[PDB]
RNA sequence: UACCUGGUUGAUCCUGCCAGUAGCAUAUGCUUGUCUCAAAGAUUAAGCCAUGCAUGUCUAAGUACGCACGGCCGGUACAGUGAAACUGCGAAUGGCUCAUUAAAUCAGUUAUGGUUCCUUUGGUCGCUCGUACUUGGAUAACUGUGGUAAUUCU
RNA sequence: UGGUGACUCUAGAUAACCUCGGGCCGAUCGCACGCCGGCGGCGACGACCCAUUCGAACGUCUGCCCUAUCAACUUUCGAUGGUAGUCGCCGUGCCUACCAUGGUGACCACGGGUGACGGGGAAUCAGGGUUCGAUUCCGGAGAGGGAGCCUGAGAAACGGCUACCACAUCCAAGGAAGGCAGCAGGCGCGCAAAUUACCCACUCCCGACCCGGGGAGGUAGUGACGAAAAAUAACAAUACAGGACUCUUUCGAGGCCCUGUAAUUGGAAUGAGUCCACUUUAAAUCCUUUAACGAGGAUCCAUUGGAGGGCAAGUCUGGUGCCAGCAGCCGCGGUAAUUCCAGCUCCAAUAGCGUAUAU
RNA sequence: CUCUCGGCCGAAGCGUUUACUUUGAAAAAA
């Protein structure tokens, strides 16, 4: 294929976008962005599929043409543009602002905050470069570079971004003991402290962590990102608080449910 | 490429010996006996009864306290229990290896029309469902092969829009009182 | 005189202009209700014009007991004139299409791909 | 459903195949009332093709002296709608087919500390000690003379 | 300064260079308008470089069918490696010069064949397996066959161009124009496969773009490929072959229950059709919903294969007479044919069922 | 398995190397 491919196949989209069968043969096609295609939910899939607010891809573009949607604090009217992990979704006409953060199944939910919550984000840190004058510079998970940062801030660490502003607020070093939520393979959208991190010279390095259940489980080194400092989270998390039901329990509690319904 | 899907089963399968006097003896009894049209229910009814006797021996062989064990083993039994082909009494999975086929064939709605009285026999029970004079709670159902689950069970009424439950006359008494 | 609306789900779309909503419709014993009565119905439910009131994709279940349809109430003739698509407009009669089909149109273009630029508009 | 049955002999037991049996795919024959899904010029010829269509695109924001409309006022440089043309972008995606291709393609796994990357996103853009209250020449659209039997020619 | 497992990395310092076929250091547009004589808020375009996204391109490791009537192959025109370079976006015999004689193979090299695009997968299957995968998702290749290029971030692009080869169109004979393995459609080939339809309403894509375009795609048409559901009657009364059940002593009685000649009766229930109106939809159609009409041979009439065995169901009747034929196999037919040609009856599946071929 | 480092543990080797077995991670959707 010369040049780059500018279609996306309905059943070769990602899985966690939950999208159908019947609908169509194609799937948005995310935009080129801060967010790699496979790891991001497109603006008209969360303000169709997941809000409700639009029924078709030409209401979606008409609510964005009227300026209404903010991604991280700057209007986006893009419809396709790729929204990924902790970013902050604003809505000022209706009032409301979501976070996207996974969910213990590995999709973005609905997750509203508070106003207050959505002047800032979390941003994990992927390299840190001298430049130009030994000026050092951040590079995050977000694409977004920040020149002269803390010397503190080392790879793998979180900083606390302020939206309006870009700069950095505070930070958490990658360290046991501190809470982590896992953004790829299986144990996506799990929550729960570093217990340790063994490092493979030349490979990935693995990293061991623990619910607050007690349940473990390791992941590579790249799908861990740095939420909180030791138990307490920076952000709110969503409903399910991170934990993930075996199917026995989540069917004992859906009959539970049920049978405290009516 | 289009926007179609393509995932179809066969529901019934085709017995290997073609004649032979105990089988179709067999078949021929259950079909006289609950009104069937031909001999693909009985296949179709033997052949889900198969695919269920196929998980459970599949499940038997596990560990008894693996958990894939218990959850599919659970659900295949509350499956049979809520259709009531199993008794809640006997919820242990070897039971699911005593079913027979008699067990599935009284669960449609046409031996259950019959068996309620709404019909006199089950060949009128098949008529009358196929004539939309039988509903299931408020939806009036119109398929003889709709296996009725233990709850829907006591909402089995006459289907209030037709002549028997909701006293309208049909085409022959408007017919027959115009010539009058 | 028995026909009965009810709206199961229901939506404020303040970004849209509108309010939207999912409806059902009970007549145990008449045909599918025509879209130009259920409009006055919810006019009448929701203290509005029925001019602003846009239903579609009314489907009778088996049976002949009731319809489910989608519904939107716009704030006002404008904004649904902005937001509406443009064939449920023309229900209302409230838009109109070209006359023109496919091939006519595709045969101007490839007719006036062949000719410089002020004759293009002398081809038709 | 972990299955067999007929056929060598005067008769028997074997070997052993032939035949029967069921499914699945293509074709074909006879037949066909309702209804829901649904494959469909692959096989032979990656053989040959009439005709039509399949890729174009303007915002408040690159260039408007087409009255083509319409002014408001009429010297207010340029109201607005705006064909055409210049400029920019796309046309390297999609669709089709399976001829070639036998460690090749492809699959899983790794590498680029060995490279390129329109676009989107963020950074950087008085960091350089050296007519500007705005520079020059064209060309298209348009107007007019044409050539060729003939072209999206010029 | 900072970094990596590992830099000849990043940053720093110094001496210079800096391509006329030149590197950045804004001579651009719109909307609001302002303050103090000059300063200015939102945007839009553009731009060297870095990062990011989308990739792409080379590599690493393991994995492929048949064939020995292919046992040695490559190396003089690069085969394997070394040194220096050229070219390339870069690592590299990628190419050149000079060197060395290497590199692969019975653990199947090399060569040949394939009715070979590879996978995800499909059919069958106790367990193990066998076969299929042109075909809607991913990757590859090609646009009649080769070759060479322009532009561009990205083609060795063919709904771009330049040639040659094979075909072939118009011509005023000087010239010009080609590429359906895109959607329809035609020819041909064949055992073998649908409309020269409607639409951008949905899914998405493109553009300067809320607006235009899209045979991508959607919707109908044809459609017994195939899969799901599912009519072709039900009941009552008679009358009984009648049967069980029942007392009586045989009849009888037993009128409880069942089946059927019922061209015996009888009213009930219906959808197949015809057809208003809704609903559906971009506009429709279909389905669903509802008026009216619509069943006694309910002629509104089920077929396809069989009836010796395998294998379920007639050594009944008529015709033929080793003929015609049937028969997958064994066999049947030569004047009393359970096998052919028919009638009747019967049985298997049933809106389906035979036949040929691959497996 | 032990001698060294950092806050009894976390670290370091290497026990000859494996095959095998169990676990964990990474592994398109259909
Ligand atoms: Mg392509
Ligand atoms: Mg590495
Ligand atoms: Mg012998
Ligand atoms: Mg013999
Ligand atoms: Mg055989
Ligand atoms: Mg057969
Ligand atoms: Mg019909
Ligand atoms: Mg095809
Ligand atoms: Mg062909
Ligand atoms: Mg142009
Ligand atoms: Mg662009
Ligand atoms: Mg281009
Ligand atoms: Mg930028
Ligand atoms: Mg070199
Ligand atoms: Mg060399
Ligand atoms: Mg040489
Ligand atoms: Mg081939
Ligand atoms: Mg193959
Ligand atoms: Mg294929
Ligand atoms: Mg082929
Ligand atoms: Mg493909
Ligand atoms: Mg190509
Ligand atoms: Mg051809
Ligand atoms: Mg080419
Ligand atoms: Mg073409
Ligand atoms: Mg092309
Ligand atoms: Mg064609
Ligand atoms: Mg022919
Ligand atoms: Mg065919
Ligand atoms: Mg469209
Ligand atoms: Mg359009
Ligand atoms: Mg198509
Ligand atoms: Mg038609
Ligand atoms: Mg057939
Ligand atoms: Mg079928
Ligand atoms: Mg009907
Ligand atoms: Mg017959
Ligand atoms: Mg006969
Ligand atoms: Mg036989
Ligand atoms: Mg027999
Ligand atoms: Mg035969
Ligand atoms: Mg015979
Ligand atoms: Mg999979």
């Amino acid at each position: 294929a010369r040049g780059p491919k500018k279609h996306l196949k309905r059943v070769a989209a990602p899985k966690h976008w939950m999208l159908d069968k019947l609908t169509g043969v194609f799937a948005p096609r995310p935009s080129t962005g801060p967010h790699k295609l496979r790891e991001c939910l497109p603006l008209i899939i969360f303000l169709r599929n997941r809000l409700k607010y639009a029924l078709t891809g030409d209401e979606v573009k008409k609510i964005c043409m009227q300026r209404f949607i903010k991604i991280d604090g700057k209007v986006r009217t893009d419809i396709t543009y790729p929204a990924g992990f902790m970013d902050v979704i604003s809505i000022d006409k209706t009032g409301e602002n979501f976070r996207l953060i996974y969910d213990t199944k590995g999709r973005f939910a609905v997750h509203r905050i508070t106003p207050e919550e959505a002047k800032y984000k979390l941003c994990k840190v992927r390299k840190i470069f001298v430049g130009t004058k030994g000026i050092p510079h951040l590079v995050t998970h977000d694409a977004r570079t920040i020149r002269y940062p803390d010397p503190l801030i080392k790879v793998n660490d979180t900083i606390q971004i302020d939206l309006e502003t870009g700069k950095i607020t505070d930070f958490i070093k990658f360290d046991t003991g501190n809470l982590c939520m896992v953004t790829g393979g299986a144990n996506l959208g799990r929550i729960g402290v570093i217990t340790n991190r063994e490092r493979h010279p030349g490979s990935f390095d693995v990293v061991h962590v623990k619910d607050a259940n007690g349940n473990s489980f390791a992941t590579r080194l790249s799908n861990i990102f740095v939420i909180g400092k030791g138990n307490k989270p920076w952000i709110s998390l969503p409903r399910g608080k991170g934990i993930r039901l075996t199917i026995a329990e989540e069917r004992d509690k859906r009959l539970a449910a049920k049978q405290s319904s009516g | 490429p289009v926007a179609r899907s393509w995932v179809c089963r066969k529901t019934y399968v085709t017995p290997r010996r073609p004649f032979e006097k105990s089988r179709l003896d067999q078949e021929l009894k259950l079909i006289g006996e609950y009104g069937l049209r031909n001999k693909r229910e009985v296949w179709r009814v033997k052949f889900t009864l198969a695919k269920i006797r196929k998980a459970a021996r599949e499940l038997l062989t596990l560990d008894e306290k693996d958990p894939r064990r218990l959850f599919e083993g659970n659900a295949l039994l509350r499956r049979l229990v809520r259709i009531g082909v199993l008794d809640e009494g006997k919820m242990k999975l070897d039971y699911i290896l005593g079913l027979k086929i008699e067990d599935f064939l009284e669960r449609r709605l046409q031996t259950q029309v019959f068996k309620l009285g709404l019909a006199k026999s089950i060949h009128h029970a098949r008529v009358l469902i196929r004539q939309r004079h039988i509903r299931v709670r408020k939806q009036v159902v119109n398929i003889p092969s709709f296996i009725v689950r233990l709850d829907s069970q006591k909402h089995i009424d006459f289907s209030l829009r037709s002549p028997y439950g909701g006293g309208r006359p049909g085409r022959v008494k408007r017919k027959n009182a115009k010539k009058g | 005189d028995t026909v009965t609306i009810r709206t199961r789900k229901f939506m404020t779309n303040r970004l849209l202009q509108r309010k939207q909503m999912v409806i059902d419709v009970l007549h145990p014993g008449k045909a599918t209700v025509p879209k130009t009565e259920i409009r006055e119905k919810l006019a009448k439910m929701y203290k509005t014009t029925p001019d602003v009131i846009f239903v579609f994709g009314f489907r009778t279940h088996f049976g002949g007991g009731k319809t489910t349809g989608f519904g939107m109430i716009y704030d006002s003739l404008d904004y649904a004139k902005k937001n509406e698509p443009k064939h449920r407009l023309a229900r209302h009669g409230l838009y109109e299409k070209k006359k023109t089909s496919r091939k006519q149109r595709k045969e101007r273009k490839n007719r006036m791909k062949k000719v410089r630029g002020t004759a293009k508009a002398n081809v038709g």
